[PDB]
C-alpha cells in the first residue's frame, strides 16, 4: 500500500531514524514524495527532506529546501542549475535594503 | 488488442487506480497508460517517471500521431522535467499538427530558453510579426 508507505517514511522522519529511512528508498518506495517529501520540511523536520529531494531529483524545490533547511553551499551548488533566482534575489535585497555588500554580491552571479 | 481497446473505448473504471494498476503492472510495453493516463491527465508525473525509468519516443509517437494537440502542454512538462530539446525541436521541424506559436513562446519564456524554433519564428513572424 502506498499510503502505509508515505506515512511510515514521514514517521520515519518523525522519529529522525534517517539512515534506515533513506537505505529503504533503495526499495522500491512507490510512495509519494512531494506529499510527504513536502510533509517534511513542513513539519520543519529538516535535514531529512534534503536526502528525499535529492534521490527523486526535486529541483528547485531541492534547492529551496536546502535553503530553508540551513543548507547553502549545497543549495547554490544546485541552485546553479536551477537558477531560480529566488534566494538569489532573497539575500540580494536583504543586503540592498540593509546597504550590504557580501551575500549579496557574492549570490548575484544568477541576475 | 484487447486490453487496451477498452482502455481507448470504455471510461468506466477508476483509471487513477488503474493507472496505478499500470504503475504497478510492470509489463514492460504499456501504451494505455499513454492514453488513459492522458485522458485524466497525470501526465507530467507520468512522464516524469517515465523518462526517470525511460522514455523514448512513446509519449513522443503518440503526441505524434495519436494526438499533436497535446505537444505544447506536454513540451511544458518536458521542460519542467527539465530534459533535452532538439528531439521536441525536430517534431516541430517534422510535420506538426495543431499548434500555435503563441503558446510555445509562452511556455518556452516561462523556461526562458526560445533559443532554437526557426522553422516555426518564420511561421510566426512571415505573419506579421522573435
Amino acid at each position: 500500500e502506498s499510503y502505509v508507505e508515505t506515512e511510515l517514511i514521514f514517521a520515519l522522519a518523525k522519529t529522525n531514524r534517517l539512515a534506515e529511512l533513506e537505505e529503504f528508498i533503495n526499495g522500491p518506495n512507490n510512495a509519494h514524495i512531494q506529499q510527504v517529501g513536502d510533509r517534511c520540511y513542513d513539519e520543519k523536520m529538516y535535514d531529512a527532506a534534503k536526502l528525499l529531494y535529492n534521490n527523486v531529483s526535486n529541483f528547485g524545490r531541492l534547492a529551496s529546501t536546502l535553503v530553508h533547511l540551513g543548507e547553502y553551499q549545497a543549495a547554490v551548488d544546485g541552485a546553479r542549475k536551477a537558477n531560480s533566482t529566488r534566494t538569489w534575489k532573497e539575500v540580494c535585497f536583504a543586503c540592498v535594503d540593509g546597504k550590504e555588500f557580501r551575500l549579496a554580491q557574492m549570490c548575484g552571479l544568477h541576475i | 488488442k484487447e486490453v487496451e481497446r477498452i482502455c481507448r473505448e470504455s471510461n468506466c473504471y477508476d483509471p487513477e487506480r488503474v493507472k496505478n494498476f499500470l504503475k504497478e503492472a510492470k509489463l514492460t510495453d504499456q501504451l494505455p497508460l499513454i492514453i488513459v493516463c492522458d485522458r485524466f491527465d497525470f501526465v507530467h508525473d507520468l512522464v516524469l517517471y517515465l523518462y526517470r525509468n525511460n522514455l523514448q519516443k512513446y509519449i513522443e509517437i503518440y503526441v505524434q500521431k495519436v494526438n499533436p494537440s497535446r505537444l505544447p502542454v506536454v513540451i511544458g512538462g518536458l521542460l519542467d522535467v527539465d530534459c533535452s530539446e532538439d528531439v521536441i525541436k525536430n517534431l516541430i521541424l517534422v510535420v506538426r499538427g495543431q499548434f500555435s506559436t503563441d503558446e510555445l513562446v509562452a511556455e518556452v519564456e516561462k523556461r526562458n530558453r526560445l533559443k532554437l524554433l526557426l522553422p516555426w519564428l518564420e511561421a510566426r513572424i512571415h505573419e506579421g510579426c522573435t
